[PDB]
C-alpha cells in the first residue's frame, strides 16, 4: 500500500531526500510563569517546553552539594492521537524510557555544576504527534534551555532518518515510520562526535554509515535555524 | 534502597589500570568471560551463568487477549523486576526502577519490535486468543555484565521452551497435555545477543566534546564497581546475519561515527561465539532428551 | 534423588543457600544485619522483611500468606535480641515449582524454610536452634499417608500437611512446634499420626542438613 | 490481578442488569475509634444507613503547619454505585463545610482523618444529593462524641435536590448545593430546609445527652 | 508399552521354559509349529517384512497352505498406550521417499516383521486346497514359526524356473502358482473385472497396503500368486467374525458406481468411438470392457478400465451395527462378506480385526471394544478416513516428484486425454500413474481461438510454436512434457504440464 519513495524523488507529501520538514518555532510562551519557555513545530509534531527553575527544592534529599537535580517529565496527553486515547501513559515504560534518556544526555550537555543545591524541572507536553516525534522532543528541549538562561556547551539536534532499502529519506512521517526501519540520531555542536544514537528496528551494519553520515549533515541543517531564530528575538530585546 | 560507597582512590586506580592497559579481572578489554548455559529438567527452564554474575530466566504460557490496537498479534512481556540479591540498591520490585526499564524496554525491542520471536503465529484465534509469553529475569547475583547476561537469558530460555499442542474447533481450544501429546516450540525469528561497551573518560567532559581525539577508553562486559563508574554506556545488539537489531545511546561520553561502527564490528565477532556456544550447548543436552526419540521415529525411509 | 544442599554458592551476599527437594528448586540470600529502613526500624528486634518470588510469572498476594508462614517459623529460629535496630532482607527465589502454583503450596513452602535456615547459617547469624521442615501429603487411592510426595502423588492428594519443628540439646530432642498447617480433610487419629512419623522424618533431614553443613564449612574453616 | 490485591479471572466482565423522613442517631457503639456515629433515616421514597468513624486529632510532626487540617474519605456502598469523582466532590464540600465549623487553633501539627462509610441506601419504589443531609448529621455527632471543638452543630435539610447546610439555628449558611433542581426554588427551600436543620438539630443534642 | 527386549528378542523353543510361561501365561494355548519350513515372499529390498507363507503336500492328496501373518497382539494390547497412539495415526502412509510408521521402528520393523533365522511368534490361518482349488477346511490358530531363507519377488520368480531344487519350497511355489489362476478365475467368473493388472492396481485402493510407486511398470506372475492367498485368507476370517458376533465384526466394502459418473463416462466413449460399458452387474461390465477394444490406439481396453474404477466408490470400512447381510457387497472382488487382516503393522483396521480373530478363538476373551457397537463404530469412521487421505496422498507423492524427473531429462512421453473443459485439458500419463491439467491458458498464443464442443468432447486451440489449429480427442494420443513457463502472476518461470 502506498509509495513510500520513487525514482522521481517525491513521496506523498512530496518531500525530497535530503529535504526537511516544515521546522518553525518561537521562544517565550509562558513568560509570566515559567523561566524559560518555547514553542517547537516539526511538521505537525507539535512540542511546548517551559523550563521551571532553577530554584531549590524544599525537600532536603533533592538537595545535593555537588551539582543541580535534573528531572525532565515528558507528558503525552490524550489527544495527541487522531483518536481518544484510552490507556494511561504518564505511568508507562515507553514514556519513562524517553525520560531516562533525555534526563541522561541533557544531563552532561547543560552544565549543572554551576547550580548546586538546585532542582530543574524541564515539562515537555506534547499536543500532537505525527512521527518524527523522538528527535522533534530534543530540539524543543535545547530552545527551552537557552531561552531560560540555563548555560549549555552546545545544541543538541534531533533528526531521524528512515531507510528504505538503501534511499535514506531525512525526516519522517507517520506513513515513513510504520513502514520501513526508521533511525533517530542527535549530534551535540558541529562536532561529528553523535550523542544519540536510538535504533528500534533491522538496520543493516553494512550500511550504518550511510544513514549516519547524511543524518549527521542533516542535522547541521536544523542547526542553524536554531541560532537565526535565537538571534533574531535577542536582536528584538537589546534594541528596546 | 542503599548504594555502595567507594573511595576516590578506587576511582582513580580503576582508571588508571585501564590506562596502563590492564584489567582486574587480568582480561583484555576486548574480551568477553565465558558464559555457561545450564538447561533445566524443563523446557524453557535456564541457569545463565557469567563467572559471578548469575541469571535465570523462566518462561510461561498463558491464553490472553490481544490488544485493541493490533489483535493479530501476541504478547510479549518482559519483567526484569530485581530483589536484593545482589546488592540493596535493588529491592522490592520496583522503587526506583530505572534500570528494570532499560533492560526491558531493550529486551522488548530485540525481541517483539524487530522480530526475533515470531508474533503473527501467536494467534490461536485472530481478536479472540492468542499466547502470552511472559520472559521473568530474575538476577540471583551480579558482577556487572547485567543487559548482555539478561538477554542470552532470554534468548535461550525461549528457545528450549515449549508450548501445549493445540486444536481448535470453533473458538473451544483443546489443550493439550505435555505427557499426552508432545509440547511444540516457538518459532524465532532470529538471535539477538547484546554487548555493552562501558566508555571511560581519562579526561573531563568539557577537553572531549570539542576535542576529536580518540584516546577513550572502551571496554565491554564491565565489573559490579565499573557499572557504577562508568561515566558513559553504548549498548548494541546484532544478531549473526550483519543487522543491528537495536542501539541505546543516550546520555555518557559522544563519540564519533566511526568508533561506534567500530565497537559494533567488534561485538559482530564476539556474538558469532556466544552464539556458536549457545549452539553446542543446547544440542548435547538435547540429545540426552532425544535418546529414546530417536527410537520412536516417524519420519523414516521408504 | 530425595534432597541436596549447597551454601556459599553466592558470593556478593553476605550468606546463601541452593535447596533442591526433588522437581521443587529454591535458592536463597540473607542479607545483613545491614542499616534499618524507618519504617523497619524496631526497637530491641532485628526486622525481618521477607520475599517470595514465584518462578512462572510475578509475585501477587499469595507470597504474602507465603511471607507470613514463614515470618512466623524465623522470628524464634533469629536470635531477634542478638541485632536491636537492623533489618534483615531475606529474599528467596523459586527457580523451579516443577507444580502448579495457587493449588499446592507443600513443597514451596518446605524448601524455602530449609534454605532460610543454612543461609542464615552461612550468614552467621545466631540461631537457638535446627529447624527443618518436611512435606506430607494424604492420597484418596489409598485413603492414606505418603511421605515426601512427589508431583504426581500430590495431584492425587485429598490433603497436604507441613510440619516444622525447633531441634535441640543434640538436634534431636523436639522442642516446640513452629508450624502445623495441615489442609484439606482430617481426623484427630491421623494427625497424632502425622506428628509421629512427622518426628522421625524431620530428625533425618536434620540428621542430613547438619552433615552438608560440616563438609562445606570445614574445607573453610581450618587451623 | 495486581500485586496489592487479589482481583481473580480478568477477561471477566460484570453481569448485565435487567419533615417526611425520620432520623435516628445512634454514637460510641464502636471501639478503636476516637468516637463513632450512626445515622439510619427512614422515607417513604429509600431507607439509608450511614456509619461515620473519625480518627484524631493525629500528630504529623517533622513539620510545623500553621493549623489542623480535615481529610474525608467517602467510601463507596455495598448497595450503591457511584462515581469516585462524585465522592470526591462531595468530600471536598463537607471539607470546607466542616473547616468553618471545626475550630482549628487548638490544634496545631493536626490532621484527622474522617471516614464516612455510605453502606446502605435502598428504594422501596442526582441520588448523591439527597444523603448530603444524613452524612453531614452523622459526622458532626462523631467530632462532638470525640471531644473535637464546634462552632455549632451542622446541618442541613433536603429540599427538591437542593441541600442548604446552616449553622446559628438557621441565621447562617455554611454552604449550599443545587443540582438538578428547578429555577426560582430559592425560598421554598430556605424555608423548608430551615425547619429541617432545627428539627435534626436537638435530635443531635437530645443522642449526645444520654452518655 | 512398548516391549524392553525388542533388539534382540526371540521365542522360545519349548512352552514349558520358565521365563516363557511367566511372560505369556496364555502360552498354552499357542502352538509350536517352528519346525515346518516356511520361507517369506516379499517385494525386492523389502521396506519390511508383513508375512511369510508356505506350501506342502500332504501324501493324502491335498495341499495345504498357511498363510503366516505378523502377530502385533502379543506385544500391544487393547486400551494402552501404544494401542491408543496406533489408533490415532491409522494407517501407514507411504511416499516417494518417506514411510510415515503405524507402530514404533523398532516395534514394526524388527519384532513383529517375521526375520529369517530367527524364531518368531504368528497368527497361522493354515488351509487345506484340493488341486481343483476348493476350500477342504481351514483352521485358525495362534503359533511359532520360524522363516529360513526371505526371497524377494523375483528370487521366488526364479526359484519357480528352477526345476532342480526340488525343496518343499519350490515345489511349494510351483503348486502355489497352479492353484492362483484358479482362484482368480473364480472371482472373475462371479462377476468382477481384473484387478491384478499392475495399472489398475496403482488407482485404486491396496489390498495388502502395497506402495504406490515411482514409476507404474509390469510387475511379476509371482505379485499376482500372492494376492488370490490372502484374498482367500480374509474372506475365511470374515465369515468367522460374523459367527463371533454378528453386529459388530469388523467389515470392509467398495459399491456400484453411481448413475451419473457412470452415464457421463459412457457418453464420452459413445460420441468418440461408438464404445460402451454396462452397469448390469459386475460380470457384464467384465463382459462389456473386454468387448471394448480398438488397435487405434493399444492402450484403449486398459484405459477404459481405470475410469471405470474412479466412477467405482472407494472402500470403505464399517461395521455389521447398521448394515444387514446383502449389504456387504464388492463390485470388483464379488463377495458378501469381506474384511481386511493382511498386516496389522501398517493398518489399524487388521489389529482391530486380529484381535477379534483371536477372540473368536478364545485365545483372548472378547474384548468390551470389539463387542458393542458404538465403541467399534467411532474408531471405524476415524480409520476410514484416515485411509482415503493417505492413498490419495501417495498418489499426490508421486505427481510432484515425476513433475520433477519429467523436467530434469527433459523428456516427452504418451498421455491420454481423459477430460477436455473449455480451456484446459486433464492428461492421464499412465507410463508414470500421474495425471495433470494442462492449463489451455499458457499453451495457446489466444484464448479467443478456442474452439469447444460439449456434446462431442472435443477441443481444438492453435499452439504456441505452430501458426495453424491443433485438435485435442478426449481418449486419443497426444506428446507430452513437463517444460519451464513464464509466469502470468509472477515475474519468473516455473515448470508446468504442457504439449508440444
Amino acid at each position: 500500500r502506498l509509495e513510500i519513495y520513487s525514482p522521481e524523488g517525491l513521496r506523498l507529501d512530496g518531500r525530497r531526500w535530503n529535504e526537511l520538514r516544515r521546522f518553525e518555532s518561537s521562544i517565550n510562551t509562558h513568560p509570566h510563569a515559567a523561566d524559560g519557555s518555547s514553542y517547537m513545530e516539526q511538521g505537525n509534531n507539535k512540542i511546548i517546553t517551559l523550563v521551571k527553575g532553577p530554584k531549590e527544592p524544599r525537600l532536603k534529599s533533592q538537595m545535593d552539594t555537588s551539582k543541580a537535580l535534573l528531572n525532565v517529565s515528558v507528558n503525552i496527553t490524550k489527544f495527541s492521537k487522531f483518536e481518544r486515547s484510552k490507556s494511561s501513559h504518564k505511568n508507562e515504560r515507553r514514556v519513562l524510557e524517553i525520560q531516562t534518556s533525555l534526563v541522561r544526555m541533557f544531563e552532561k550537555n547543560v552544565m549543572l555544576n554551576i547550580y548546586p543545591r538546585t532542582v530543574i524541572d524541564i515539562e515537555i507536553h506534547v499536543l500532537e504527534q505525527d512521527g518524527g516525534i523522538m528527535g522533534s522532543l530534543i530540539n524543543g528541549i535545547t530552545l527551552a534551555l537557552i531561552d531560560a538562561g540555563i548555560s549549555m556547551f552546545d545544541y543538541i539536534s534531533g533528526i531521524s532518518v528512515g531507510l528504505y532499502d538503501t534511499t535514506p529519506l531525512l525526516d519522517t512521517n507517520s506513513l515513513e515510520e510504520n513502514a520501513m526501519s526508521t533511525v533517530t540520531l542527535g549530534v551535540v555542536g558541529k562536532s561529528e562526535k553523535l550523542s544519540l544514537l536510538l535504533v528500534e528496528d533491522k538496520i543493516p551494519l553494512d550500511r550504518l554509515e550511510n544513514v549516519l553520515a547524511i543524518g549527521i549533515a542533516g542535522a547541521h541543517r536544523v542547526r542553524d535555524l536554531m541560532d537565526e531564530e535565537l538571534r533574531k528575538h535577542a536582536q528584538k530585546r537589546v534594541s528596546n | 534502597a542503599k548504594d555502595i560507597e567507594i573511595s576516590a582512590s578506587e576511582s582513580k586506580f580503576i582508571l588508571e589500570a585501564l590506562r596502563q592497559n590492564y584489567r582486574l579481572d587480568g582480561r583484555s578489554f576486548d574480551q568477553f568471560r565465558d558464559v555457561e548455559i545450564t538447561f533445566g529438567k524443563e523446557f524453557g527452564d535456564v541457569s545463565v551463568k557469567m563467572g559471578n554474575t548469575k541469571v535465570h530466566c523462566r518462561i510461561s504460557c498463558q491464553i490472553a487477549q490481544p490488544y485493541e490496537d493490533r489483535p493479530f498479534e501476541g504478547l510479549f512481556v518482559i519483567s526484569t523486576e530485581i530483589s536484593p540479591m545482589a546488592g540493596s540498591q535493588f529491592e522490592n520490585g520496583n522503587i526506583t526502577g530505572e534500570d528494570e526499564v532499560l533492560c526491558s524496554r531493550i529486551i522488548e525491542k530485540s525481541v517483539r519490535r524487530s522480530g526475533a520471536l515470531d508474533v503473527e503465529g501467536l494467534c490461536i484465534v485472530a481478536g479472540s486468543k492468542c499466547w502470552a509469553v511472559r520472559a521473568d529475569v530474575h538476577f540471583l547475583d551480579c558482577d556487572g555484565g547485567f543487559i548482555d547476561a539478561s538477554c542470552i537469558a532470554v534468548m535461550a530460555g525461549l528457545m528450549h521452551f515449549k508450548k501445549p499442542d493445540i486444536t481448535v474447533h470453533g473458538e473451544q481450544i483443546i489443550v493439550h497435555p505435555v505427557n499426552e501429546r508432545e509440547p511444540v516450540p516457538l518459532g524465532i525469528l532470529h538471535i539477538p545477543i547484546c554487548v555493552t561497551f562501558s566508555f571511560f573518560n581519562p579526561q573531563d567532559t568539557e577537553e572531549n566534546i570539542k576535542g576529536e581525539t580518540n584516546s577513550e577508553i572502551s571496554i565491554i562486559d564491565a565489573t559490579l564497581k565499573e557499572e557504577l563508574l562508568r561515566d558513559g554506556v553504548l549498548t548494541v545488539t546484532l544478531n549473526k546475519n550483519r543487522e543491528v537489531v537495536q542501539v541505546s545511546k543516550a546520555g555518557g561520553l559522544p563519540m564519533d561515527a566511526l568508533t561506534l561502527m567500530k565497537c559494533c564490528h567488534e561485538a559482530y565477532s564476539i556474538i558469532e561465539k556466544i552464539t556458536d556456544q549457545i549452539l553446542q550447548l543446547l544440542k548435547e543436552d538435547s540429545e540426552k532428551r532425544n535418546k529414546y526419540a530417536a527410537m520412536l521415529t516417524s519420519e523414516n525411509a521408504r | 534423588m530425595s534432597v541436596q544442599a549447597e551454601i556459599g554458592i553466592l558470593d556478593h551476599v553476605d550468606g546463601s543457600s541452593e535447596f533442591v527437594s526433588q522437581d521443587t528448586k529454591v535458592i536463597c540470600s540473607v542479607t545483613g544485619p545491614i542499616e534499618p529502613k524507618a519504617r523497619q526500624e524496631l526497637p530491641t528486634q532485628l526486622a525481618l522483611e521477607i520475599i517470595v518470588r514465584p518462578a512462572k510469572g510475578v509475585a501477587t498476594t499469595r507470597e504474602k500468606v507465603l511471607e507470613d508462614k514463614l515470618r512466623a517459623v524465623l522470628t524464634p529460629l533469629i536470635t531477634r535480641h542478638c541485632y536491636p535496630r537492623q533489618l534483615c532482607q531475606i529474599t528467596c527465589q523459586i527457580l523451579e515449582s516443577g507444580e502448579d502454583e495457587a493449588e499446592f503450596s507443600l513443597r514451596e513452602l518446605s524448601c524455602c524454610i530449609n534454605a532460610a535456615f543454612l543461609a542464615l547459617v552461612d550468614a552467621g547469624i545466631a540461631l537457638n536452634s535446627m529447624c527443618a521442615s518436611i512435606p506430607i501429603a494424604i492420597i484418596k487411592d489409598t485413603s492414606d499417608i505418603i511421605v515426601d510426595p512427589t508431583a504426581e502423588q500430590l495431584k492425587i492428594s485429598l490433603s497436604v500437611h507441613t510440619l516444622a519443628l525447633e531441634f535441640v540439646n543434640g538436634g534431636k530432642v523436639v522442642k516446640n512446634v513452629l508450624l502445623l498447617d495441615s489442609n484439606g480433610d482430617f481426623n484427630e487419629d491421623q494427625l497424632f499420626s502425622l506428628l509421629e512419623l512427622g518426628e522421625q522424618k524431620c530428625q533425618e533431614l536434620v540428621t542430613n542438613i547438619r552433615r552438608i553443613i560440616q563438609d562445606n564449612i570445614s574445607p573453610r574453616l581450618v587451623v | 490481578q495486581d500485586r496489592r490485591r487479589l482481583l481473580g479471572p480478568a477477561a471477566a466482565k460484570p453481569m448485565a442488569f435487567s419533615s417526611e423522613q425520620e432520623l435516628s442517631l445512634h454514637t460510641g457503639f464502636i471501639e478503636n475509634c476516637n468516637g463513632s456515629a450512626l445515622v439510619e433515616a427512614r422515607s417513604l421514597g429509600h431507607q439509608t444507613s450511614l456509619i461515620s468513624a473519625v480518627y484524631g486529632p493525629r500528630s504529623i510532626r517533622g513539620s510545623f503547619t500553621s493549623q489542623g487540617t480535615i481529610s474525608i474519605q467517602l467510601k463507596n456502598g455495598l448497595l450503591e454505585k457511584y462515581n469516585t469523582n462524585e465522592l470526591k466532590e462531595v468530600s471536598s464540600f463537607l471539607m470546607g463545610i466542616f473547616n468553618s465549623v471545626v475550630n482549628l487553633s487548638r490544634y496545631p501539627k493536626s490532621g484527622i482523618d474522617i471516614f464516612v462509610y455510605l453502606t446502605y441506601d435502598k428504594d422501596l419504589t442526582s441520588q448523591i444529593s439527597s444523603l448530603i443531609p444524613h452524612c453531614i448529621t452523622s459526622i458532626t455527632l462523631a467530632l462532638a462524641d470525640a471531644g473535637i471543638e464546634l462552632v455549632d452543630m451542622a446541618g442541613a435539610g433536603e429540599a427538591n435536590g437542593t441541600v442548604v447546610s446552616f449553622i446559628k439555628n438557621g441565621e447562617e449558611i455554611v454552604g449550599f448545593w443545587k443540582d438538578d433542581g428547578d429555577d426560582e426554588d430559592l425560598l421554598e427551600c430556605l424555608d423548608r430546609c430551615k425547619e429541617q436543620y432545627n428539627r435534626y438539630r436537638d435530635l443531635m443534642i437530645s443522642c449526645l445527652m444520654n452518655q | 508399552c512398548l516391549p524392553a527386549e525388542g533388539h534382540d528378542w526371540k521365542a522360545p523353543t519349548k512352552l514349558d521354559d520358565p521365563e516363557a510361561v511367566s511372560k505369556d501365561p496364555l502360552l498354552t494355548k499357542r502352538k509350536d509349529l517352528r519346525d515346518k519350513l516356511i520361507c517369506s515372499i516379499d517385494p525386492p529390498g523389502c521396506v519390511d517384512i508383513n508375512d511369510a507363507l508356505h506350501a506342502k503336500k500332504l501324501p493324502n492328496g491335498n495341499w495345504e497352505v498357511g498363510v503366516h501373518i505378523a502377530d502385533v497382539t502379543h506385544f500391544v494390547k487393547p486400551g494402552t498406550a501404544l494401542d491408543a497412539e496406533g489408533a490415532a495415526r491409522g494407517t501407514s502412509v507411504y511416499l516417494v521417499d518417506k514411510r510415515i510408521d503405524m507402530l514404533p521402528m523398532l516395534l514394526g520393523t524388527d519384532l513383529c516383521s517375521l526375520k529369517p533365522y530367527v524364531d518368531r511368534f504368528a497368527f497361522s490361518v493354515i488351509w487345506e486346497l484340493d488341486d481343483s482349488a476348493n476350500i477342504v477346511n481351514v483352521n485358525f490358530m495362534k503359533s511359532v514359526i520360524r522363516s529360513r531363507e526371505a526371497f524377494s519377488y523375483e528370487q521366488a520368480q526364479l526359484r519357480i524356473d528352477d526345476k532342480t531344487q526340488n525343496d518343499e519350497l519350490t515345489m511349494g511355489m510351483r503348486a502355489l502358482l497352479k492353484l492362483s489362476v484358479k482362484l482368480k478365475q473364480k472371482r472373475l467368473e462371479a462377476g468382477a473385472l481384473n484387478l491384478a493388472s499392475p495399472e489398475v492396481k496403482v488407482h485404486m485402493d491396496s489390498e495388502t497396503s502395497d506402495p504406490n510407486e515411482v514409476e507404474i511398470k509390469k510387475l511379476l506372475a509371482t505379485n499376482s500368486l500372492v494376492e488370490e492367498f490372502m484374498l482367500l485368507a480374509n474372506i475365511s476370517v470374515a465369515r468367522k467374525i460374523y459367527d463371533a458376533f454378528p453386529q459388530t465384526a469388523m467389515l470392509r466394502r467398495h459399491a456400484a458406481p453411481p448413475s451419473t459418473n457412470f452415464e457421463i463416462l459412457n457418453e464420452m466413449l459413445n460420441t468418440r468411438k461408438n464404445m460402451s460399458i454396462s452397469l448390469e452387474s459386475s460380470k457384464a461390465l467384465a463382459d462389456s470392457l473386454d468387448r471394448c477394444v480398438d488397435p487405434e490406439d493399444p492402450y484403449f481396453n486398459t484405459l477404459v478400465r481405470i475410469m471405470s474404477t474412479r466412477c467405482m466408490m472407494a472402500a470403505q470400512y464399517f461395521y455389521s451395527g447398521a448394515y444387514s447381510y446383502p449389504d456387504f457387497r464388492h463390485y470388483g472382488l464379488a463377495v458378501d462378506i469381506y474384511t481386511h487382516f493382511t498386516s496389522p503393522i501398517r493398518r489399524y483396521c487388521d489389529v482391530v480385526a486380529h484381535r477379534q480373530l483371536a477372540g473368536a478363538i478364545g485365545y483372548e476373551p472378547l474384548s468390551l471394544t470389539h463387542r458393542d457397537k458404538n465403541k467399534m463404530d467411532m474408531i471405524c469412521r476415524n480409520i476410514n478416513r484416515k485411509h482415503r487421505n493417505a492413498q490419495f496422498a501417495g498418489r499426490a507423492s508421486i505427481e510432484y516428484y515425476v513433475g520433477q524427473v519429467m523436467r530434469n531429462n527433459e523428456s516427452t512421453e504418451t498421455g491420454y486425454v481423459i477430460k477436455v473443459f473449455n480451456n484446459g485439458i486433464v492428461v492421464l500419463v499412465p507410463k508414470f500413474g500421474v495425471e495433470g491439467l494442462i492449463r489451455l491458458d499458457n499453451l495457446t498464443e489466444d484464448p479467443n481461438s478456442a474452439a469447444f464442443d460439449e456434446v462431442e468432447y472435443k477441443l481444438t486451440f492453435v499452439p504456441t510454436n505452430s501458426d495453424k489449429p491443433r485438435d485435442v480427442y478426449v481418449f486419443d494420443k497426444v506428446e507430452v512434457q513437463v517444460r519451464s513457463v513464464m509466469d502470468p502472476i509472477t515475474s519468473k518461470r516455473k515448470a508446468e504440464l504442457l504439449l508440444k
